[PDB]
DNA sequence: ATTCGCCGTGTCCCTCTCGCTGGCCTATAGGTTAGACTT
RNA sequence: AGCGAG
DNA sequence: AAGTCTAACCTATAGGATACTTACAGGGACACGGCGAAT
């Protein structure tokens, strides 16, 4: 209500926003060099836990500043789709198709996206469009990393659906399971017995 | 109200048989529950004699009602608009009312419209159910070989 | 204790919390909004149609029209804005009802909040085509349109395998008949019972059942299934081409 | 391989675009590019897209269930109510 | 094999649409009966590639001689079946969305960069409070 | 006699079915499968040089 | 509202539909139909509705203590749990040794 | 319990005097539980003999 | 009341490898598609 | 879910 | 046998008017925040 008062009285000459678009706008109208110089000044004249916080934030910002990678790539306008064979859809048993979980997450993102596009086109009160944007946000979060925020999106059986990040963490991830050790052809095994004449 | 073994009409269920009136002294008063049985699944109902007429305890109509409903189902020209919702709700209400004339009118209308085109899935089930209850009460009133009852019902309805 | 102040200051402080549950959050987003009055809704609709006619009249007279008076232009722009805000307020009042009727298809297929938003769209269409000339309750007319929209969206977005809407209809019909037939007889109904029930040859029920099947996520446990899912001919083809050589 | 060439288009936001075909074919007027929206040639033909009128619009919905005169009456009622609100 | 470097870095939306061979629009995976991927779906052949080697959706192309040619009616590039394993899709968001990792991972890199705090960021991004982009 | 008979244990593979998400060999006697050359084995090989 | 109520009583079991060997062969699940007396009562006026409702095919323990599901033979292993109740546990805190 | 939930939901939609215990009772919860318990459970263990 | 220095509490990633066995209801316009004759 | 080797 | 020539089928869209308004371990470690002296 205070926001509504402030805008409807003095909406002009100051810009307010909500959500990821607001954060993207905030990043755009911001100079990395100014923040880096300020951090350098504070550490030049800081002390204590203020010093430590300055050091950490300076690391974070100088990561972007020293390199040519700008931070605008943190906020996403388009999301990539892993190819199909890494996202199987194959029939099995009695011809019953058995896809993976990424299809559900991608489908949820797509559903939210189409609904949001339509809604904006028709023109709806800010409440519903905010709700749809929030849905898209939490769904992209589940897609990229399920369980990291909100609730673990659980498919049937209350099982948390595997997300793209999950294919990295832990043993079952790609790294520890199919790169640092792989099944091999031209191989076998059997039980062993003492061969003293050998 | 009724003695033992009487035939009773308890809508929307229709025909039923009474066996006794057990007076359940529950609530400090012997509730003369007329124990009643139906044919669908042998369900048992205990109807207070104090309010038996209130809940719909009654008798099958005499032959005067039979001829009245014959005339009702003989009458053509019952119109209807293009939609479906109006008749669906109307026949729902008039079948839940436990009446003989209106159930006959609606079942006649639905029969003729089915014979014309064929309407839907569940309305065929309602048509069947209405025909079954009408045949049951006809056999109850006449005691006329309920298979014969449905045959004659079809014969007069076709006209 | 109402104006106990402290007792309402606690409520205000509790209103400003983080809260992460989106269903609870939206429960409170419509929390701020209230209900509506039937006659008030009639006047709301009247204002909506008036502002609509005003904006279309602007658009028509925008081409080779007239230089409208400042007062006339101001008032008609205000009527149009009033109509927009009127429909926003009306939708805000109806969010509660649509949520209350959308809670009845939860636990299946898709997210409850997803059901909510599809129902909200159905509500927008309902107000888009609401007729108050007879002057009846808005909600009773609306329920049909919201249910239409949510059933459509459920059908279009139910399964990973896309099936046409007609097939969604025949499948949920098959399921309902199956359920009630079991409830009555207690024996598994044979496919021929369904075939004669719908008056079809003894194949449609089989195809519809096969379509009705839900895909099984390759992720499973007992270990996921995806691991366990499946050079003579390649070597042979190279060799045969050489043999032709 | 087969005699093959590349058809030319450009999407709306400037980026000149290009997709291959064979020589023996019709280089179509319209194509949905890799960027993700329809585009046409800078070569000739110019097949005059001629978009269809929108599916639906709130006005025509009110039209088939209402007329001009009563809506005019509502407009006048609102106008006089607001005129009384401002100046009386 | 000529490898020297894996320079991972932030991928801007421009790069995301640069990789993409097409753009999946609708959430349609496979047809109910013919068991074929839809058009503009999550598996559409035109986006990722042909599901069968040396074929196309309408199937007028089957020989190998005209390899590397995309059909007319259905617009599927005639390539290997395995090319689907590599070609990548993308989706255009109606409204921008924040990468979960940088936002939520402790310490919140987004918050540290923008001087903001974790709960505060959770509030702004998930539509619980407003933020001022700028003021003159 | 315990139920660990060799005829159910022995197994070799030279070319058998391969998984589809990753083209590594399957694993298990019910299929052909290979034998998981895991991480500790790789450390052993690196140690030998 | 409380103007009507529902209740159940008298759970009865019928004879086993097929003999143990038969069910083991033909994949049938050795089980018995379960019937219960369901009673629906109206409180606002006073009514009863008594029925014998079919509550499923309850699997039945064979003579040897093994269930037969889908032909296969299965055993329900006894579980161990912590009894619900009240538990007073004492712990020594190292911060002040108390 | 799920049975009770669904029937309590049903009593609101159904009109009084137009309902019979057959209508109130939908077995789908209970049996499902049993079917879901004997198959796919951590204690209905496959008989080892 | 802010600064700075301490404590204090809450929320999160990690703890061996390799085998084997089994387990609603229509109405309509436009897209789409079946079959059949032919030179 | 159960089991074998350390 | 593809090329027409003929004749269906199938599906995205849309449309109907009582009433009904808030779901359903543990351990280590670091970062976000209590308690106290100083200006
Ligand atoms: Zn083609």
């Amino acid at each position: 209500n205070l926001y509504r008062e402030l805008v409807d009285r003095y909406g002009e000459y100051f810009t307010g926003a909500m959500g990821a678009e607001s954060i993207q706008k905030l990043i755009e109208n911001f100079d990395i060099d100014a923040e880096a110089e300020s951090l350098r000044d504070v550490i030049r004249n800081g002390k204590g836990q203020k010093k430590l916080r300055a050091l950490k934030r300076l690391k974070v910002v100088a990561a972007f500043q020293q390199s040519g990678n700008s931070p605008m790539g943190m906020v996403l306008d388009a999301v990539p789709v892993i190819p199909p064979e890494l996202r199987p859809m194959v029939q099995l048993d009695g011809g019953r198709f058995a896809t993976s979980d990424l299809n559900d997450l991608y489908r949820r993102v797509i559903n939210r996206n189409n609904r949001l596009k339509r809604l904006i086109d028709l023109g709806a009160p800010e409440i519903i469009v905010n709700n749809e944007k929030r849905m898209l946000q939490e769904s992209v979060d589940a897609l990229f990393d399920n369980g990291r925020r909100g609730r673990p999106v659980t498919g049937p059986g209350n099982r948390p659906l595997k997300s793209l990040s999950d294919l990295l963490k832990g043993k079952q991830g790609r790294f520890r399971q199919n790169l640092l050790g792989k099944r091999v052809d031209y191989s076998g095994r059997s039980v062993i017995v003492v061969g003293p004449q050998l | 109200i009724f003695k033992v073994g009487d035939t009773v009409v308890y809508p929307h269920h229709g025909a039923a048989l009474v066996e006794a009136i057990e007076t359940r002294t529950i609530k400090g008063e012997q509730k003369e529950y007329l124990v009643l049985k139906v044919a669908q699944g042998d369900l048992t109902v205990r109807v207070p004699a104090e309010n038996a007429e209130y809940v719909g305890v009654r008798d099958v109509v005499g032959q005067e009602g039979l001829d009245k409903v014959f005339q009702v189902l003989r009458a053509p020209h019952t119109e209807e608009p293009t939609n479906w919702s109006r008749r669906y709700k109307a026949n729902l209400e008039k079948l839940a009312s436990g009446d003989v004339n209106k159930v006959a009118e609606v079942v006649r209308d639905l029969w003729r419209r089915d014979q014309e085109r064929g309407l839907s899935a569940g309305e065929k089930r309602m048509l069947a159910k209405a025909r079954q209850i009408l045949v049951g009460e006809l056999a109850l009133a006449e005691s006329t070989d309920d298979a014969k009852a449905e045959t004659i019902l079809d014969e007069v309805l076709a006209a | 204790e109402d104006e106990s102040e402290a007792l309402r200051q606690a409520r205000k402080d509790a209103e400003l919390t983080a809260s992460a549950d989106s269903v609870r959050a939206y429960l409170k987003q419509i929390g701020k909004v209230a209900l509506l009055n039937a006659e008030e809704e009639v006047e709301l609709a009247k204002r909506i149609e008036a502002g609509l006619y005003a904006t279309q009249l602007m658009t028509e007279l925008s081409e080779r029209g007239e230089k409208l008076p400042a007062a006339q232009r101001r008032d008609m722009m205000w009527i149009c804005r009033d109509g927009d805000r009127a429909k926003n307020h009306l939708l805000e009042a109806n969010l509660r009802l649509v949520v209350s009727l959308a809670k009845r298809y939860t636990g299946r297929g898709m997210a409850f909040l997803d059901l909510i938003q599809e129902g909200n769209l159905g509500l927008i269409r309902a107000v888009e085509k609401f007729d108050y000339t007879k002057g009846y309750k808005f909600s009773t007319y609306a329920t049909w349109w919201i249910r239409q929209a949510i059933t459509r969206a459920m059908a279009d977005q139910a399964r990973t395998i896309r099936i046409p809407v007609h097939m969604v209809e025949v499948i949920n019909k098959l399921g309902r008949i199956q359920r009630e037939l079991l409830q009555d007889l207690g024996r598994e109904p044979t496919p021929e019972e369904l075939a004669k029930e719908m008056d079809i040859t003894p194949e449609k029920v089989l195809e519809i059942q096969q379509y009705a099947r839900e895909p099984i996520s390759l992720d499973q446990t007992i270990s996921q299934l995806g691991d366990f899912i499946e050079a003579v001919d390649a070597v042979s083809f190279t060799l045969l081409q050489d043999q032709l050589q | 391989l087969a005699p093959r060439q590349i058809a030319r288009y450009r999407t709306d936001n400037g980026e000149e675009f290009e997709v291959p075909f064979a020589d023996d074919a019709e280089i179509p007027g319209t194509w949905l590019c890799r960027n993700g929206m329809e585009g046409t040639l800078i070569e000739g033909d110019l097949p005059e897209p001629k978009k269809v009128k929108p599916p639906r619009t709130h006005w025509d919905m009110l039209l088939e269930r209402r007329s001009i005169e009563e809506l005019e009456e509502l407009l006048k009622e609102r106008l006089e109510l607001i005129r009384s609100r401002r100046r009386g | 094999n000529f490898f020297d470097e894996l320079r991972i870095g932030l991928a801007t939306a421009e790069d995301i649409r640069q990789w993409s061979y097409g753009e999946v629009k609708k959430p349609e995976t496979i047809n109910y009966r013919t068991l074929k991927p839809e058009k503009d779906g999550l598996f559409c052949e035109k986006i990722f590639g042909p599901t069968r080697d040396w074929e196309c959706y309408c199937g007028k192309y089957k020989r190998v001689r005209f390899k590397g040619i995309i059909c007319e009616r259905c617009g599927v590039e005639v390539t290997r079946a395995k090319v689907r394993r590599e070609r990548m899709g993308h989706i255009e968001l109606a409204a921008p969305v924040t990468h979960i990792w940088y936002f939520k991972g402790v310490p919140s890199r987004l918050g540290y960069l923008l001087d903001l705090a974790p709960k505060d960021l959770e509030k702004i991004i998930y539509f619980a409070a407003y933020v001022i982009t700028s003021v003159d | 006699k315990l139920h660990h008979l060799v005829d159910d244990k022995i197994h070799a593979r030279s070319t058998g079915p391969y998984s589809m998400i990753t083209q590594q060999p399957l694993g298990g006697k019910a299929q052909f499968g290979g034998q998981r050359f895991g991480e500790m084995e790789c450390w052993a090989m690196q140690a030998y040089g | 509202s409380g103007s009507m109520s529902l209740s159940f009583s008298d759970p009865r079991f019928d004879d086993v539909k097929a003999p143990v060997d038969e069910c083991k062969d033909k994949d049938m699940t050795y089980a018995a139909p379960l019937f219960v007396t369901a009673e629906f009562i109206n409180n606002n006026t006073g009514e009863i509705k008594s029925q014998t409702v079919f509550m499923g095919d309850f699997p039945m323990m064979t003579e040897k203590g093994t269930f037969i599901i889908n032909g296969t033979e299965r055993v329900v292993v006894s579980q161990l749990v912590r009894s619900p109740g009240v538990y007073f546990d004492e712990t020594i805190d190292k911060s002040t040794d108390k | 319990s799920r049975m009770e939930r669904v029937v309590r939901e049903r009593m609101t939609t159904q009109d009084v005097e137009a309902i019979t215990p057959q209508t109130l009772i939908n077995i789908r919860p209970v049996v499902a539980a049993i079917k879901e318990f004997f198959g796919t459970s951590q204690l209905s263990q496959f008989m080892d003999q």
